[PDB]
């Protein structure tokens, strides 16, 4: 069973990193951005045409890093408890056939070991914990919520601001009041940011509350 | 007399939008809107300030007092004021800091008539700093007052049917 | 910078080779020599937005052009609107 | 308006062009030539016909009122022309200035290409630390 | 092309990089344009700048659709007939549950084939065969063998007429150009011709043949394959051979009948698959429509006609080029085959027309859902192909100043609202639901929004649905139940092995998920409509017709730049569609279980898969995982070793697929190029790499192996979450 | 030519922008300072916002007895 979340942990930092030292081993500038400097870091986007250019500010390698420290940091986390849980208030030979593969790794500890919690607010009255329930789909949320950031790019959103700022302008008991701010959609490094820094807080605060919601009960 | 007005895209030309159609500039609502602040700016913005305070004023009432939050309430204070009487005032410096958005220092008293008005670049601004005070200053007295009429009427209520 | 993104060249000749891009770009200024003779790489910037229709055509040999220029005006955006 | 009147564009209405900020700032319009009736097809989404007069229709901003080309130099013409008008008058001679056609020779105006130091090896970073005191603000 | 145009060679062009624009795929190597060459294949703004063809193309490689549908269909009558069931099940129904398919027994496979019911080893079905073809007015396995190379020969044939088309010297314009009749034909006679034609073989044959199955026998004991001719003898028991009447009319006698049909609506008790004696009645009652229908007509004329003031001008004219066009032609279309087909998916499961359905739930909800994809992946495409025309299709700009001139005339407009009308949805669409959690997490019930604290009371009925169980009482005739049993009023005794319909009540938790449906059918559009609307010109960019409809983004400036396009518009309209129909199917089943199906037995006190635990407990959005997720899948997540064993076995991978997808959706793009040197280098110090400079994804490829795969990641999940909660209990 | 009517009454018409209704009812200077203290707006805003909502959350909350949560 540890023979292998043990090659997993070691797939995550070597990724993670091979996306860090490139990041980072040219910030510097590369045959389809040369001169890519003066400013280095985020410069997020160029032109398209080259072959199409993108994400490829040493930022947004960094920015790109961050969903492996987001994935080893969690399978090796992920592994201690399983382990711990099981080797508690009660066996071991649980971890032992059963981590030796996958779906199993989602039934039984993600699938077993929730219970305590979500039957926590129960359609028959707030039980034990209700916290951590709420912040668990509160994580579910600012998760998902992620994408948007993530899927979307500046184009789209700014140009319906472009109609939904001739609203106002054009209609009564709401005109004259001038904002001090011209309505925009976000830069088009900021969202790739936000979409993350969201992403994470979400993912950060299940596992949070997970845990807790779960070692505390037990059984264990 | 013709087709509709004689048909136009806007006052005239048709390169702004606002493509007046009905919703628009009927005479059947147009007038519906201009004792007050919409085309001309009758007295100054003093005394429309309590009508609009008022009226909006006694509204949010069954909202928060056939809605509150644990509802329909058997405590005196409450079929009105409660807090609410809270709203009004949450949004009554809602307002003062965005008439800082407007200063424009002045006090000229042009709520008597003189020539036909027009104040004719009316548009834009041209609504100094004090003139947004005494609106927002109508506002408190007409909000927080416009709660009582609503709570003091005792409540004679339509129910469901 | 504050509108700063270079597509130089070297032959900086503009016939099949680039004219696109919202105004900012009015050159042929020939420099005492290179080849079809008209050089550089702007006029007066301080006009429109931000494209890298810039290349896409017409070579920069190099890099191509893109946003940098952060001091970012509004004319400079569509949207001071 | 209308007690003044006069137009040259045609188009009836349209919730495209032209709002709040072209009073408050800045302005921006075409003006043009053409032969005989012909429909065109417009910024904004839309679409009218032509004649003659000024023929001087007036666009929002700049970059919206060339396209009057990128299409509109694909159905004949010698001349098209957008200048920049204020709240109050001048400075930026739009379309004025200096022969016109973007790709001749009569001055050199602006542009330069080059910085300090041209495209070669700037594997050199940033260089000094911003000091009021040598050659870079340009 | 060069080679070698033109008269002078048969000599076919195998050889000689390239073709599709004109400083081709070049000489010079790369691979982007393998991924050009199959994308946008079918295109036209290349082939050529003439019309003509590409309708000679497309009423061909059409063609071999319905051929390929036909070698598909032909293994799946064959399939349901020699890899049998079909026998089995027929004399064994409520008993059996079928199979067609079965593995070989090669590596691990086996477990995927475990007892079905005429006493074989297969995997199940979720796709209603074994029950159109109850159908056979004949029975016998070998005969399927039959309607099954009928099948091969339609194809072939009708497969055939795809060579007898463009490759032969084609038609032309006038063909198709002259639009004038099309319509008339089609709805006429086989809209009319089939309806038609089906009664003739849905009475003659079917219902007898099943009027005496509803019992016993074991066929053979039963449905000859001649028997039914000119022996209008056995139609004696159900209905006479007309007995003194001649070709209807009135001068005629009813002392004791009225012909077949004598409509039903409800439900057999012993096959509650609705009547069939009905069957026949309504499929004539169509085609006479159709019959007469289809004989307008010649076309302007009835467009060229009503118009008013702020109405459409236009709307007389309203195109011309509606025989000039195609991608409009289409588009249009897709809004109505798909929004017609997602019809489909209620008026089955409220009203089943074949025999042995609901009883059967896990064979028509997989139908339910499966129909149910197309009523919206056929939609979202309506509005691309759209898109598609607003860009480009016509010549010039001929087609002027109307109906459409006009709704762009508004456009930051029609737009604007419908924008508001999602957040006044959405806040008083979901974050409804939101107020439960953090206040019955909190907890006070009291003031939560449930079936019962928020004033509603132990009633939702005073509607509409209780005026529709209750009509066979206005210029109403009759005929004992309604139209669909699921209505308010009356009745109960359906089916005697499991259930089938009953009422389904609503109220609070049926009431909102039907509006979360509102604002996300809404929403979803929004990005569509103002995507396909904004097609070609803009105030971000109106140099914005320029290229095609795609185009990446066109350029770090503007603030943005990016997304705008309608490819995208039709790329973010997926991303939200597959929730709205994703959500739509979460919805059905978790009703049609924690009510509905369940089941009789004495006193048939009634035992829902799931005593309604709907109730109190939807109304939270965990109940949605406590209740639901959490809950079912239970079965998926049990489902190891066993028969079916392959959903689980899919519900991990596919639940990864999708959990790929970000990977393609989240990332920039000169950033594999900048990785795809590193090893570009690499390869070249062993000297192994150059030829065919490699090449990272073509902006919106990246964009397009998002997307499409975030769909069949995100999907199949749930095909598998599916069959292994209606299959095993349920 | 009655159908020419002389349009039955021109108007004048346009009304006008002109003069469709006389203004705003005389109450008014009925509250001339009366509430004034944001009618003497000379230097506050600051005041209310230690004041009035000190006023809307130091009783508001506090009580002498729960009625809990
Ligand atoms: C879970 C989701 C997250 C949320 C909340 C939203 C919300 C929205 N998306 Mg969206 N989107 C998302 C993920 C999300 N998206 C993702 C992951 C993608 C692609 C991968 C997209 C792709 C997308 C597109 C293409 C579009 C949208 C649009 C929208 C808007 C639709 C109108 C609406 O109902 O909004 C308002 C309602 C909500 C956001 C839901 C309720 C929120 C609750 C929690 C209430 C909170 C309010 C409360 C006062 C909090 C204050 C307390 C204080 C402590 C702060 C809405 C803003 C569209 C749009 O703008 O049309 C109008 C547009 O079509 N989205
Ligand atoms: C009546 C309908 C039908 C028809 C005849 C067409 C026809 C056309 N469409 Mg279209 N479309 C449709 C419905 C239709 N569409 C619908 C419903 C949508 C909504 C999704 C679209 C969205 C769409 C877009 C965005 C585009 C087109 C384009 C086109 C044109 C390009 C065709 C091509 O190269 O194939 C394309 C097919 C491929 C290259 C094959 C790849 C298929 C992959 C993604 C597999 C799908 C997943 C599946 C599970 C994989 C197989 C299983 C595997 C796991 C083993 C062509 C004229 C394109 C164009 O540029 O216009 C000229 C443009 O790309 N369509
Ligand atoms: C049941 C409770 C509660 C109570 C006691 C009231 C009482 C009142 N509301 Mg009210 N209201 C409530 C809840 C409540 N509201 C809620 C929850 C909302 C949600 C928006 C409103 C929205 C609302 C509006 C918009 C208005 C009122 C109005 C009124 C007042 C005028 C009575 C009338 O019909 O004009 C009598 C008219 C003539 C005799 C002429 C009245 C004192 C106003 C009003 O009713 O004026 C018509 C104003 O219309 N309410
Ligand atoms: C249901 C689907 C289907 C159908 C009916 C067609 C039909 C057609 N495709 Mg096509 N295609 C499809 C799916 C389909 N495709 C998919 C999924 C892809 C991947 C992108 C393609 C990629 C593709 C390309 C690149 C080309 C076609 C072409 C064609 C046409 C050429 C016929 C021919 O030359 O000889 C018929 C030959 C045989 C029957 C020989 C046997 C070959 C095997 C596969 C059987 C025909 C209209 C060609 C075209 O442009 O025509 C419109 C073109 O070269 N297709
Ligand atoms: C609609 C779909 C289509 C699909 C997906 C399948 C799929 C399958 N067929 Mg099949 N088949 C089809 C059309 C199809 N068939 C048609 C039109 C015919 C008539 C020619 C057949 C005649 C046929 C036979 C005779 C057999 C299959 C068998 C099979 C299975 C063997 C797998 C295989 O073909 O490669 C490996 C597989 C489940 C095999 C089977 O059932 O044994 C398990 C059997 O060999 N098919
Ligand atoms: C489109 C139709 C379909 C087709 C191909 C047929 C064909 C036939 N029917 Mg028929 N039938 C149909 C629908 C159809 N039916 C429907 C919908 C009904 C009831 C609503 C009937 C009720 C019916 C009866 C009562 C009889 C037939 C008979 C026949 C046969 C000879 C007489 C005839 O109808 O046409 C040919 C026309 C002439 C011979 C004149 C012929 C095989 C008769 C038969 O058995 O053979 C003579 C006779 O028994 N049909
Ligand atoms: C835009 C212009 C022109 C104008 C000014 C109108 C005005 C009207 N139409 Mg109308 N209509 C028009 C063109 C026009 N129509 C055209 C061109 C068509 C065909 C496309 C129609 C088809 C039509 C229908 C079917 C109806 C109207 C109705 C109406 C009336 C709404 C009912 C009402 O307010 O009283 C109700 C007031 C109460 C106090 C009660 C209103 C007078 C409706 C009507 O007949 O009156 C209800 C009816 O719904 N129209
Ligand atoms: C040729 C014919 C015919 C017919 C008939 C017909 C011609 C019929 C047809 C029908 C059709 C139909 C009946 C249809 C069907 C369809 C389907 C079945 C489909 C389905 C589906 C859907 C739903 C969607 C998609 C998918 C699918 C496909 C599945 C005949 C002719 C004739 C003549 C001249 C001579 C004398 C005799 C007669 C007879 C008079
Ligand atoms: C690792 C793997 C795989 C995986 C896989 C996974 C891990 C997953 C997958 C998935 C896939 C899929 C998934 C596809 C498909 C499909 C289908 C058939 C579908 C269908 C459907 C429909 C019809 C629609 C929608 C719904 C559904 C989905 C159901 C492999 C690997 C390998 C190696 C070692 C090397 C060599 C190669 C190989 C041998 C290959
Ligand atoms: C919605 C969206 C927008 C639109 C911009 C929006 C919606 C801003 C809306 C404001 C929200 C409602 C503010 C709420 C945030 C609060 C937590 C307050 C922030 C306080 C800060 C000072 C920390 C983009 O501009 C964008 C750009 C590039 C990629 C993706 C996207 C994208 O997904
Ligand atoms: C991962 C990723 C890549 C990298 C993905 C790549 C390079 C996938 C292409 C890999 C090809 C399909 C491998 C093909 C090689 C084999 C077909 C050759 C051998 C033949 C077989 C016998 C194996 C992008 O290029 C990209 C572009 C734009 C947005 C996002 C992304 C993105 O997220
Ligand atoms: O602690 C809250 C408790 O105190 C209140 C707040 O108004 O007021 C009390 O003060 C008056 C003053 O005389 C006393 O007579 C009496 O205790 C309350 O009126 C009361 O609401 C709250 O119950
Ligand atoms: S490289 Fe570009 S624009 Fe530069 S000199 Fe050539 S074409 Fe001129
Ligand atoms: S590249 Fe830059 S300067 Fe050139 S046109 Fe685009 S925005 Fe203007």
């Amino acid at each position: 069973g540890d023979f292998l979340v043990h090659h997993a942990i070691a797939l995550g930092l070597h990724t993670t990193t091979l996306i860090l030292v490139k990041g980072a081993l040219d910030a510097r500038g590369s045959k389809l951005m040369p001169d890519k400097k003066d400013f280095g870091y985020s410069f997020p986007c160029d032109g398209p045409g080259r072959g199409g250019t993108c994400d490829i500010s040493a930022w947004d390698d960094f920015y790109l890093a961050v969903f492996w420290m987001l994935n080893t940091i969690g399978w090796v986390t992920f592994y201690w408890h399983w382990k711990h849980i099981t080797l508690w208030r009660g066996n071991v030979s649980q971890f032992n056939e059963s981590s030796t593969y996958l779906m199993g790794w989602l039934r039984d500890y993600l699938w077993l070991n929730s219970s305590q919690l979500i039957n926590g607010i129960t359609p028959l009255v707030c039980n034990s914990l209700s916290v951590w329930a709420w912040m668990f789909l509160f994580g579910h949320l600012v998760w998902a919520t992620g994408f948007m950031f993530l899927i979307s790019w500046r184009g789209y959103w700014q140009e319906l601001i472009e109609t939904l700022a001739w609203a106002h302008e054009r209609t009564p008991l709401a005109n004259l009041i001038r904002w001090r701010d011209k309505p925009v959609a976000l830069s088009i490094v900021q969202a790739r940011l936000v979409g993350l820094v969201h992403f994470s807080v979400g993912y950060i605060f299940t596992y949070a509350a997970f845990l807790i919601a779960s070692t505390s009960g037990k059984f264990g | 007399k013709p087709t509709y007005q004689v048909i136009q895209p806007l006052n005239g030309d048709p390169f702004i939008g606002g493509l007046e159609t009905p919703v628009t500039s009927s005479p059947l609502i147009a007038w519906y809107l201009s004792n007050l602040p919409a085309y001309r700016t009758a007295v100054n913005p003093l005394l429309r300030g309590v009508e609009v305070g008022l009226a909006h004023g006694f509204l949010l009432v069954g909202p928060f007092v056939k809605a509150g939050p644990l509802r329909n309430t058997e405590y005196a204070g409450a079929a009105g004021s409660l807090a609410a009487a809270g709203l009004v005032v949450i949004l009554s410096m809602c307002l003062t800091m965005y008439g800082i958005a407007s200063f424009k220092e002045g006090e000229p008293s042009i709520a008597p008539a003189l020539t036909l008005t027009g104040r004719k670049k009316q548009p834009d601004q041209l609504q100094s700093a004090d003139g947004w005070a005494k609106f927002t200053g109508g506002f408190f007295f007409g909000g927080v007052s416009g709660v009582t009429w609503a709570c003091f009427l005792m409540y004679v209520l339509d129910l469901p049917y | 910078m504050s509108h700063s993104v270079k597509i130089y060249d070297t032959c900086i000749g503009c016939t099949q080779c680039v004219r696109a891009c919202p105004t900012d770009v009015l050159e042929m200024i020939p420099w005492g020599g290179c080849k079809a003779k008209q050089i550089a790489s702007a006029p007066r910037t301080e006009d429109c937005v931000g494209c890298k229709r810039c290349e896409s055509a017409c070579p920069t040999d190099f890099l191509s052009v893109r946003v940098y220029l952060w001091h970012e005006t509004t004319r400079s955006m569509g949207l001071a609107y | 308006e209308l007690d003044p009147n006069t137009p040259s564009p045609i188009f009836a209405g349209s919730t495209g062009g032209l709002l709040r900020k072209a009073q408050v700032e800045e302005f921006y319009v075409i003006t043009w030539e053409s032969p005989k009736e012909q429909i065109f097809e417009m910024p904004t989404g839309g679409a009218a016909i032509m004649r003659e007069g000024p023929n001087l229709l007036k666009l929002a901003r700049k970059e919206q009122c060339l396209a009057l080309g990128t299409r509109l130099r694909s159905k004949y013409k010698i001349k098209y022309q957008f200048y920049r008008v204020f709240p109050s008058g001048e400075v930026q001679y739009l379309h004025p200035k200096d022969g016109v056609y973007p790709e001749k020779v009569n001055p050199g105006r602006q542009g330069v290409g080059l910085n300090m130091r041209s495209i070669g090896k700037n594997v050199s970073p940033i260089e000094v630390k911003f000091t009021g005191k040598q050659p870079y603000d340009l | 092309l060069v080679d070698r145009d033109p008269i002078k060679t048969s000599f076919e062009q195998w050889a000689k990089p390239g073709h599709f624009s004109r400083t081709i795929a070049k000489g010079p190597d790369t691979t982007t344009w393998i991924w050009n060459l199959h994308a946008d294949a079918h295109d036209f703004d290349s082939h050529t700048s003439d019309l003509e063809e590409i309708s000679r193309k497309v009423f061909s490689a059409h063609f071999g659709q319905l051929s390929i549908i036909f070698l598909w269909l032909s293994g799946m009558y064959f399939h349901g007939a020699r890899f049998s069931n079909y026998e089995a099940w027929l004399n064994d129904p409520t008993h059996i549950g079928p199979s067609a398919q079965v593995v070989w027994p090669i590596v691990g496979q086996e477990i995927l084939n475990g007892d079905v019911g005429g006493g074989f080893r297969g995997i199940q079905i979720t796709s209603g065969f074994f029950q159109i073809w109850r159908a056979s007015g004949i029975t016998s396995e070998l005969q399927l063998y039959c309607t099954a190379i009928g099948a091969l020969v339609f194809a072939g044939l009708m497969l055939f007429a795809g060579w007898f088309h463009y490759h032969k010297a084609a038609p032309k314009l006038a063909w198709f150009q002259d639009v004038e009749s099309m319509l008339n034909h089609h709805l006429a006679g086989l809209l009319g011709l089939g309806s038609l034609s089906w009664a003739r073989h849905q009475v003659h044959v079917s219902l007898p043949i099943n009027q005496f199955l509803n019992a016993g026998v074991d066929p053979k004991e039963i449905p000859l394959p001649h028997e039914f001719i000119l022996n209008r003898d056995l139609l004696a028991q159900l209905y006479p051979s007309f007995a003194e009447g001649a070709t209807p009319f009135f001068t005629l006698n009813w002392s004791k009948y009225a012909d077949f049909l004598t409509f039903r609506g409800g439900l057999d008790p012993l096959t509650g698959g609705l009547w069939l004696t009905d069957i026949a009645h309504h499929h004539l009652a169509i085609a006479i429509l159709f019959l007469i229908a289809g004989h307008m007509y010649r076309i302007k004329d009835i467009l060229e006609a009503h118009k008013g003031p702020f109405t459409g001008q236009g709307h007389k004219g309203l195109y011309e080029i509606l025989t000039t066009s195609w991608h409009a032609q289409l588009s249009i279309n897709l809004a109505m085959l798909g929004s017609l087909t997602i019809v489909v998916a209620q008026h089955m499961y409220s009203m089943p027309p074949y025999p042995y359905l609901a009883t059967d739930y896990a064979t028509q909800l997989s139908l339910f859902t499966h129909h149910m994809w197309i009523g919206g992946f056929l939609i979202v495409g309506a509005a691309a192909h759209a898109a598609i025309f607003m860009v480009r299709d016509y010549d010039p700009t001929t087609r002027y100043n109307d109906l459409l001139d006009r709704v762009l005339r508004h456009r930051d407009a029609i737009i604007s609202h419908l924008n508001w009308v999602c957040i006044f949805l959405g806040f008083h669409s979901f974050g409804l639901y939101i107020h439960n959690d953090t206040m019955s997490a909190l907890g006070r019930p009291q003031d939560m929004f449930s079936d019962t604290a928020i004033q509603l009371q132990p009633v939702f009925a005073q509607w509409i649905q209780n005026t529709h169980a209750l009509a066979p009482g206005t210029t109403a005739p009759g005929a004992t139940a309604s139209t669909s049993l699921t209505w308010g009023g009356g009745d109960l005794v359906a089916v005697g092995n499991k259930v089938a319909l009953l009422p389904i009540p609503l109220g609070t938790a049926d009431f909102l998920v039907h509006h979360i449906h509102a604002f996300t059918i809404h929403v979803t559009v929004l990005i569509l409509l103002k995507g396909v609307l904004f097609a070609r010109s803009s105030r971000l960019i109106p140099d914005k017709a320029n290229l095609g409809f795609r185009f990446p983004c066109d350029g770090p400036g503007r603030g943005g730049t990016c997304q705008v396009s309608a490819w995208d518009h039709v790329f973010l309209g997926l991303f939200w569609m597959y929730n709205s129909i994703s959500v739509v199917i979460f919805h059905f089943s978790w009703k049609m279980q924690s009510d509905v199906w369940g089941t009789i037995n004495d006193q048939g006190v009634v035992t829902h898969i799931t005593a309604g635990n709907f109730a109190q407990s939807s109304i939270t959005i965990n109940g949605w995982l406590r209740d639901f997720l959490w809950a079912q899948a239970s079965q998926v997540i049990q489902s190891y070793g066993s028969s079916l064993s392959a959903y689980g076995l899919f519900f991990l991978g596919a639940h990864f697929v999708w959990a790929f997808s970000l990977m393609f959706l989240f990332s920039g793009r000169g950033y594999w190029q900048e990785l795809i040197e590193s090893i570009v280098w690499a390869h070249n110090k062993l000297k192994v790499a150059p030829a065919t400079q490699p090449r990272a994804l073509s902006i919106v490829q990246g964009r397009a192996v998002g997307v499409t795969h975030y769909l069949l990641g995100g999907i199949a999940t749930t095909w598998a979450f599916f069959l292994a909660r209606i299959i095993a209990v349920g | 030519d009655l159908e020419d009517i002389a349009n039955t009454t021109g108007q004048w018409d346009v009304y006008g922008s002109d003069a469709p209704s006389p203004y705003n009812s005389l109450q008014s200077k009925f509250f001339e300072t009366f509430a004034a203290p944001f009618t003497k707006r000379g230097l506050l805003l600051k005041f209310l916002i230690l004041g009035g909502g000190s006023l809307l959350t130091y009783v508001s909350a506090n009580a002498p007895q729960d009625v809990l949560p």
